[PDB]
């Protein structure tokens, strides 16, 4: 089974591999000082006082390490071939599905607690403190090391035609555990994610829709036009970024496509839009937070 | 004109908990600040939320222990207090704004952290 060591006989032209290695590199600069300057904000500044900025914080965290594998792959991708070793393999594969699911389940938590505060306000007085974040943050590590830890153990450097490939090697049979692992994460990355943001985001809109104020109903209109309008901005983000390269892994475990250039580029892209999910992140919860924003 | 009803003080042992209710219930306001003062101190602002209930924000002196929280449906504000200390002795009022700083204030409910409580 391949994994990081991408059939690409038929090598890449000129203006392919810039674009290629352009996007790793933008993106990797991108997620790395957008994460930072959160994170030092956040320890400057606004201390981790409050169970928001713990959740951003764990966020931004996840989102810098993520991009920091990107280096590694661009390389990877330069040369064709994993050159960093078997120790330096097993590191960067856990880390990268690490902080995949440490980023996916804090962005969710964040859904979550925003639609207990609407939803079950006298409940959230229990459960949006800084002690129950920080409990949070652990159950949702434990949760991301069933696939974090394993990786670590499976992942190794084994030769594919001269080439190194930095892969994951399975129990027997190799094609029930490997497809069972890509299912996992799709359903633990993608689907799950998915569900949960738009149900948890869609019962807050419904319940700030039906409150009637014998009043001002422009003044709840406008909150409403604009509390809307970010949940549609976080989910198309989400959506648009995690999509495609989940779509793509499932493909190429059904089907054998044409190795050529627009899938090579397609490829890559789609790798790239996953980890551009980490470029936004800051933009979307911390630097437009509403007590984040007044830090600034 | 409003008239907000402040529910929830009195007296607490150290290290106990309170939590404070504010409602308008002819919806003629929105109850979303708390604010405090203490005996020979000046007002100072303790937690607010914005109207959706999502953002709260707190002062620096309350935000490991306090948390704040507002039930659109029937415009009530409450403040979750743990860990009491001596400092968080205080008049502790709740603030309101009008759907049209803060435009109605409660009269206050007095809130005393003390060891001769049970
Ligand atoms: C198949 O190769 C990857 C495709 C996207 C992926 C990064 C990968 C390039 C690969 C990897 C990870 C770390 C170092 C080198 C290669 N591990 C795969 C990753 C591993 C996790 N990272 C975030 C992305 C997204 C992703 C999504 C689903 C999936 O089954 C696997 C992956
Ligand atoms: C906004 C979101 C929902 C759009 C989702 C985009 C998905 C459906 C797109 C993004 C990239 C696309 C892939 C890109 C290129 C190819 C080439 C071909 O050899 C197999 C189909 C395949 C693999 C496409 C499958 C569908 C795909 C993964
Ligand atoms: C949630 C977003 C769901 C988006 C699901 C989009 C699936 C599109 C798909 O399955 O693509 C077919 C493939 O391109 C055929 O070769
Ligand atoms: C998001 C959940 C639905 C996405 C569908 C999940 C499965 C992705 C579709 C895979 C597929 O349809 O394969 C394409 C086929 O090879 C073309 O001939």
């Amino acid at each position: 089974g391949s994994h990081s060591l991408c059939p690409q006989t038929g090598s890449p032209s000129m203006v392919t591999a810039i674009t290629i290695m352009a996007l790793y590199s933008i993106v990797c600069v991108v997620g790395l000082f957008g994460n930072f300057l959160v994170m030092y904000v956040i320890v400057r500044y606004t201390k981790m006082k409050t169970a928001t900025n713990i959740y951003i914080f764990n966020l931004a965290l996840a989102d810098a390490l993520a991009t920091s594998t990107l280096p590694f792959q661009s390389v990877n991708y330069l040369m064709g071939t994993w050159p960093f070793g078997n120790i330096l393999c097993k590191i960067v594969i856990s880390i990268d599905y690490y902080n995949m699911f440490t980023s996916i389940f804090t962005l969710c938590t964040m859904s979550v607690d925003r639609y207990i505060a609407v939803c079950h306000p006298v409940k959230a007085l229990d459960f949006r403190t800084p002690r129950n974040a920080k409990i949070v943050n652990v159950c949702n590590w434990i949760l991301s090391s069933a696939i974090g830890l394993p990786v670590m153990f499976m992942a190794t450097t084994k030769y594919r035609q001269g080439s190194i490939d930095c892969t994951l090697t399975f129990s027997h049979p190799t094609w029930y555990w490997e497809n069972l692992l890509k299912i996992c994460v799709f359903i633990f990355a993608f689907i799950m994610p998915v569900l949960i943001i738009t149900v948890c985001y869609g019962l807050m809109i419904l319940r700030l829709k039906s409150v009637r104020m014998l009043s001002g109903s422009k003044e709840k209109d406008r909150n409403l036009r604009r509390i809307t309008r970010m949940v549609l901005v976080v989910v198309a983000v989400f959506i648009v970024c995690w999509t495609p390269i989940h779509i793509y892994v499932i493909i190429k475990a059904l089907i054998t496509i044409p190795e050529t250039t627009f899938q090579t580029v397609s490829w890559h892209f789609c790798i790239a839009l996953g980890y551009t999910n980490s470029c936004l992140n800051p933009v979307l919860y911390a630097f437009l937070d509403e007590n984040f924003k007044r830090c600034f | 004109q409003v008239q907000l009803v402040e529910s929830g003080g009195g007296l607490v042992r150290p290290g106990g908990s309170l939590r404070l209710s504010c409602v308008d219930s002819e919806r003629t306001s929105y109850p979303m600040g708390w604010f405090r003062r203490a005996p020979g101190k000046e007002r100072e602002f303790v937690a607010s939320i914005t109207w959706s209930g999502i953002d709260p924000t707190y002062a620096d002196s309350v935000a490991d222990r306090f948390t704040t929280s507002r039930d659109v449906a029937n415009n009530t504000l409450y403040l979750q207090m743990n860990s009491l200390k001596h400092e968080d002795t205080a008049v502790y009022y709740c603030a309101a704004r009008a759907p049209v700083d803060y435009d109605y204030w409660g009269q206050g409910t007095q809130v005393t952290v003390s060891s001769a409580a049970a």
